[PDB]
RNA sequence: UUAAUUGCGAUAACGAACGAGACCUUAACCUACUAAAUAGGGUUGCUGGCACUUGCCGGUUGACUCUUCUUAGAGGGACUAU
């Protein structure tokens, strides 16, 4: 249960729809950014100030369709974002100019995923395929694993200094999940778990802990260093997103009903976040569709449906 | 030994635009096997020809009125080469339907 | 005077009938999905069909519909 | 207060009617308030615009006609006859000389005394006719204001056009005077006889 | 800074010009002046009489100022306009084509206008001064 | 080597290249500058974005305008629109965003299209008509 | 040679045309359908399609020959750079004007008319088509003008799958008491028409699902 | 209800077809792609006109690169969406 609970402390909003992703840089924890279904990418900074948390500090006319999935580099330099329209865009931050157009794509490029030295880009899209970019804008490796469509695609750092693979997880609709390493070049495992069909797979801050979310009603997680199945969580709705803390233990799941807080060492139901809306029956109610914290980890951004970010700072009761 | 530059412009002119736009690409693809300097396949305002008539064959009825058009596609492709280089390319790189010209020198 | 048609409903009710996961419950996954599995002939009566579709997934939330 | 000067250069009297105030043509949008109840918003004001001509569609559902500048709406109706048709510079100019005129005319905020006249001439109730057999019997009714405001919109403009024909006193003055009329009620111009007979008739039938 | 010549409000530079052409008294006189409508869409020459002409003249050294390779044609066209047909409605005729001409030359003879190649009319760089002056002087005016 | 953006504008058939650079401060159309234009009565209409965000906008950035198609009347509404999304284009790309959304929030407010572009075109004037839809005279006499 | 390039397309549009019309003329015979033109340098193509191919050939360049120099004649070109092939056309069933001048041959050499057009009808759909229709207007016994429709299948009347999909034949067929009229359209098989759309286009297929089976343990299968 | 035998429902009818729709060309949106001394726009040569200081405005196919506008090509885009 504990004494630090999970009070809004900000509300912010720029894009005129849904957003679809945001990230946050393992070096900075200011800079925020964050994509839209709207074409559009907005960059926040963060200043903790009265209620604007995070004012737009670049903006971009970046795809023409959908910034769907959007992962910057740990650095903070090089903001990658992919579209529907097949395309992935290298972004400058600080500048707000394109870089290099990744074209090779037969369909809607449903994730992209930067490599812990920041060079090797992977993105996969909405066809069987799983292609490896590099920042220049070369195609390296097209992977070949899942049978059907392919939605995420997450890379996992290292610590225990440099064993030699590079550590990535894709996420499938065949009911299997696949594992992935960059040097033994291609496949580690097959992590079958999933009952309904899986959306987001998110690893640990240590890189090994990989809870995969579904819609049936249950993140299945998985220790990948070890190659093992560790635990299977409850949450009875279809879930959107999960955001682990670099803070402590916390995972954070979007759900269909709203967001619902757990742990990983300890399994606990913590808190449920559900903010109030402006007219709305009772299914019309909008639920997030990704959900990030930051570095410090006392901070929570979930990018809804109905164009919010919502920052819940995680404060102690007394 | 020759190797001297003439500049050739290509034209290419028809209806069914399908077929224009594929000799279009192999010419594109031929160039870049023999590898040259090249402009693209550079599209001109596809000229409508319009006649519009009366319907009728006598002129007892409603007025109605047709527009029977005819869609042209004028393309112009331009080579930075010589002429041998061009003749090789035109061997081949002939499509039905389609009418490819060669216009030659700048 | 925007009613949908016979057939573009049709289309949508089989769709239910054969796909009732995968239709995620927003236009646009939903008209991408309707583009793969049904082949149409066209583009804008795909969109209409993946319309329908999104209207019926949104109905069945709210109760059970005949049909 | 405070003239910023650019590479360009812009007249005095524009950049001191600039930034400070949300104004029109020249001066104060602000103020004027409709006297009357009801027909507020129906009668424009409220949304601040600098000419009395946009491109701005209305004519695209029902009630947004509703939400077009009084102003434009008077330019509009100046348009009417095929001698006029289009042309709506020469109705803004129009307008604006008229605008002139009523501020020559006792000082005061012309658009208030445009939406004074708006409002006066505009019928309450009013006869339509009504079938019951074949005969032209005619019973009385309520006028919705949208419908108020266009009939009082066109009177005064019909008005207008009637004096100009064969006159010196050029359409402009004619239409300040209809409006100065229709504002200090005296049942001497065009527009609110109209609604007197209009009236009268509604009488005759209630 | 900087003195500009198209930032004039139109009129005023015209109007400027005919001034400075009626002070110097160099231009010689087509002749057929105030004997001629013109324009072939005209049942009256210009209402003045006396000048007008000149500000003819200045109007076409401005377009010419304004523009590159620019004929009689061209001018023709542009001092055309709409015929009162009577029962026939309008049609589009230009300008007289003799008087213009010899606008153009009397240009040249002055040094305003100087012949240009591939065909047409340019400004001459004596004539470009005279226009910067005159820009000057209406600028003055309005300041 | 300068801040600069190429925008269009953009009704009925007229188009308006504004280019927006950086310098002292000058608005130019063809040559001449935002002052004239000369439908006269029309000219507040080009002032009108300018006034709404204000002189200060301007000292910076230069724009100039280059206008093709429509009329008159079209054309000035054409410079309008250039000029409006030329200084949003400028805010979005160099200068902060929060200051771009500040500005669209006022055209949006006040929106007489702007960086929306306008929307109708010409029906074809089809065949037994003088006009789009209008007829020419039905006798039954 | 050389003209404005509209022209020349339209000048080569009205040849296609004209030697159209001339093979309808006097290949009639021949049971001839359609020609397809390649104009290349030098050596132009004239591919043309017939029942009765060798009828055209004769006995070895004996019509084809005549009707090259024919066609020289008419287009001021020389020999050699006109040439000219005749071609089986594949199941003449699906294809409209060889049907309609078959219809016109049996009438010509006396036949029963009704059964004529339902023996055509039953060729159209035994070839392979999705439906076919003959006209059949003038008079059939008696002075008064008569039409007579005879059907197969579905018939698409309206829309652009008729542009890509029926093929249309129109004759006039002479006889002693009058002239008849044989109007034929041909519902081709959207999968064998190849060009354009392979399906029509209000139609809608949807696939069948597959089998997944859940849970059945989580569990871990290593490389 | 619909522009519609367009649909929902009631229902000895059920599921069908043609016609309406769909389709097709065009008109609209793409500061994302494909390229353009036959569409354009930039920087500097040569100089033309100035204010006279750096800076303006030009013309000139000089050179160079881009493609917003122009053009089409490929797609996408609106499904009454929320
Ligand atoms: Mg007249
Ligand atoms: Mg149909
Ligand atoms: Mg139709």
């Amino acid at each position: 249960s504990s004494n630090i609970m999970l009070v809004l402390r900000g509300t912010l909003e720029g894009h005129n729809g849904w957003v679809t992703s945001l990230s946050t840089s393992a070096a900075q924890p200011n800079l925020l950014v964050s994509g839209s279904r709207d074409k559009t990418l907005i960059s926040w900074r963060l200043t903790e100030n009265e209620q604007q948390f995070g004012v737009p500090v670049r903006s971009y006319k970046g795809h023409s369709h959908i910034v769907q999935d959007v992962v910057v580099s740990a650095d903070g330099n090089y903001a990658v974002s992919a579209s529907w329209d097949k395309t992935l865009r290298l972004w400058n931050l600080a500048t707000g100019n394109s870089e290099a157009r990744f074209v090779g794509h037969t369909g809607d490029v449903l994730s992209v995923a930067i490599d812990a030295n920041s060079s090797k880009i992977i993105s996969a899209s909405r066809d069987k395929t799983i292609r490896v970019w590099n920042t220049v804008g070369d195609c390296a490796y097209v992977l070949l694993g899942h049978t059907d469509w392919v939605t995420k695609v997450r890379v996992a750092p290292k610590n225990l200094v440099d064993d030699g693979r590079i550590t990535f997880v894709s996420a499938g609709m065949d009911k299997i999940v696949r594992s992935w390493s960059l040097n033994s070049y291609r496949i580690e495992a097959d992590f079958i778990g999933h009952n309904n069909y899986i959306n987001v797979v998110q690893p640990s801050p240590d890189g090994s802990l990989a809870a995969s979310a579904g819609k049936d009603g249950q993140i299945y997680v998985w220790n990948l260093k070890h190659k093992s199945a560790f635990m299977n969580f409850d949450a009875k709705d279809e879930v959107f997103a999960l955001a682990f803390s670099p803070s402590r233990f916390w995972l954070t799941a979007a759900t269909a009903s709203g967001i619902k807080i757990y742990d990983l060492e300890n399994e606990v139901l913590i808190d449920e976040l559900k903010p109030e809306f402006a007219g709305y029956t009772k299914a019309q109610d909008p639920h997030a569709v990704s959900l990030a914290w930051s570095a410090d980890g006392q901070t929570l951004f979930a990018g809804y449906t109905d164009n919010v970010i919502r920052v819940w700072q995680v404060m102690t009761a007394n | 030994q020759e190797v001297v530059i003439h500049k050739i412009r290509i034209n290419l002119t028809s209806t069914k635009v399908k077929q224009l736009e594929n000799v279009s690409a192999n010419i594109i693809k031929n160039a870049e096997t023999f590898k040259l300097v090249k402009k693209g396949p550079v599209r001109l305002p596809t000229k409508v020809l319009k006649i519009s008539t009366r319907k009728t064959p006598n002129g007892e009825g409603s007025k109605t009125w047709d527009t029977y058009e005819m869609r042209i596609h004028k393309r112009y492709i331009d080579l930075e080469a010589p002429a041998h280089i061009v003749k090789r390319i035109t061997q081949i790189t002939i499509e039905p339907g389609v009418d490819v010209e060669v216009i030659i020198a700048a | 005077g925007r009613v949908r048609t016979k057939t573009v409903k049709r289309a949508s009710k089989a769709l239910i009938e054969k796909y009732y996961p995968k239709l995620t419950m927003d236009f646009q996954t939903n008209k991408r999905l309707c583009d793969e599995i049904a082949t149409i002939q066209s583009k804008r009566l795909r969109n209409k069909i993946a319309g329908y579709t999104t209207h019926l997934m949104k109905r069945i939330q709210k109760g059970p519909v005949r049909g | 207060f405070v003239p910023v000067e650019l590479a360009t250069t812009i007249p005095v009297e524009i950049q001191q009617a600039q930034q400070e105030i949300k104004l029109f043509n020249k001066w104060s949008f602000e103020d004027v308030e409709v006297k009357d109840a009801s027909l507020v918003d129906y009668i424009q004001i409220s949304k601040p615009i600098y000419v009395a001509h946009t491109a701005g569609r209305y004519a695209n559902k029902r009630f947004r006609k509703a939400q077009c500048p009084i102003v434009e709406r008077l330019t509009n109706s100046l348009m009417m006859n095929g001698r006029n048709n289009g042309k709506k510079l020469k109705a803004v100019r129009i307008v604006k000389h008229t605008l002139e005129i009523i501020n020559v005319l006792t000082d005061q905020n012309p658009l208030q005394v445009v939406v004074d006249a708006i409002i006066n001439s505009g019928p309450r109730e009013d006869t339509t006719r009504v079938g019951g057999g074949g005969a032209a019997r005619r019973q009385a009714v309520d006028v919705s204001p949208l419908r108020r405001v266009n009939q009082s919109i066109a009177l005064l403009t019909i008005g207008a056009r009637e004096a100009a024909f064969r006159n010196i006193k050029t359409i402009a003055e004619t239409l300040a005077e209809e409006l100065i009329n229709a504002a200090k009620g005296s049942s001497t111009s065009y527009a609110i006889k109209k609604k007197d007979e209009l009236e009268r008739v509604a009488k005759s039938n209630r | 800074p900087g003195v500009s010549v198209r930032d004039v409000p139109a009129q005023d530079f015209i109007n400027n010009y005919a001034s400075f052409l009626q002070r110097q008294g160099k231009l010689e006189v087509p002749g057929y002046v105030d004997i001629v409508k013109t324009s072939a869409g005209n049942e009256l020459p210009p209402q003045d009489s006396e000048g007008w002409f000149y500000k003819r003249a200045a109007s076409v050294a401005r377009h010419i100022y304004l523009r590159k390779q620019v004929g009689v044609g061209k001018l023709n066209k542009l001092y055309g306009g709409a015929k009162n047909r009577g029962v026939r409605p309008h049609k589009h005729v230009d300008a007289s084509g003799s008087i213009n001409r010899k606008v153009l030359q009397s240009l040249e003879k002055l040094g305003v206008v100087e012949i240009s190649p591939k065909g047409g009319r340019r400004i001459s760089d004596n004539g470009l001064r005279d226009l910067d002056r005159i820009a000057a002087a209406t600028l003055e005016d309005e300041e | 080597t300068v801040p600069s953006v190429q925008t269009f504008g953009k009704k009925k058939s007229a188009t308006a290249v504004a280019h927006v650079k950086a310098g002292k401060g000058l608005i130019k159309v063809n040559g001449s500058p935002i002052t004239l234009v000369q439908p006269e009565i029309l000219r507040f209409k080009v002032y009108e974005p300018l006034l709404l965000v204000g002189l200060d906008k301007f000292a910076n950035i230069d724009i100039r305008v280059k206008v093709t198609g429509g009329g008159h009347v079209s054309q000035v509404y054409a410079i309008r629109q250039a000029i409006a999304k030329g200084l949003v284009a400028y805010h979005q790309k160099f200068v902060d965003e929060q200051s771009k959304n500040e500005l669209k929030k006022a055209f949006t407010s006040y929106d007489r299209t702007l960086l929306i572009a306008d929307s109708r075109r010409p029906e074809p004037k089809k065949f037994g008509g003088r006009g789009a839809r209008s007829r020419f005279q039905k006798s039954y006499r | 040679a050389i003209i404005s390039k509209k022209r020349k397309l339209v000048a080569d549009g009205v040849f296609y045309a004209e030697l159209n019309e001339f093979f309808t003329r006097e290949l009639a015979e021949e049971g001839y359908s359609g020609v397809e033109v390649r104009v290349t340098p030098t050596k132009t193509e004239i591919i043309i399609r017939a029942t009765k191919v060798q009828d055209v050939v004769g006995e070895n360049g004996r019509r084809i020959n005549e009707l090259t120099l024919l066609i020289e004649k008419r287009f001021k070109y020389k020999r050699g750079t006109i040439a000219l092939y005749a071609e089986r056309v594949h199941d003449r069933g699906l294809s409209a004007v060889a049907q309609a001048e078959s219809m016109k041959f049996k009438l010509l050499n006396g036949l029963a008319i009704r059964r004529a057009a339902y023996g055509v009808v039953r060729y159209v759909m035994e070839s392979g088509a999705k439906g076919c229709e003959v006209v059949i207007s003038g008079k059939l016994r008696a002075a008064r003008a008569k039409s007579m429709k005879f059907a197969d299948g579905f018939l698409i009347h309206s829309g652009q799958p008729v542009n890509d999909f029926i093929e249309t034949a129109t004759r006039h067929v002479l006889l002693r008491q009058g002239v008849l009229g044989i109007k034929v359209k041909i519902m081709k098989d959207p999968s064998r028409n190849t060009s354009g759309p392979k399906a029509l286009p209000d139609a809608v297929t949807i696939i069948e699902p597959k089998e997944e089976e859940p849970v059945l343990e989580p569990s871990v299968k290593d490389y």
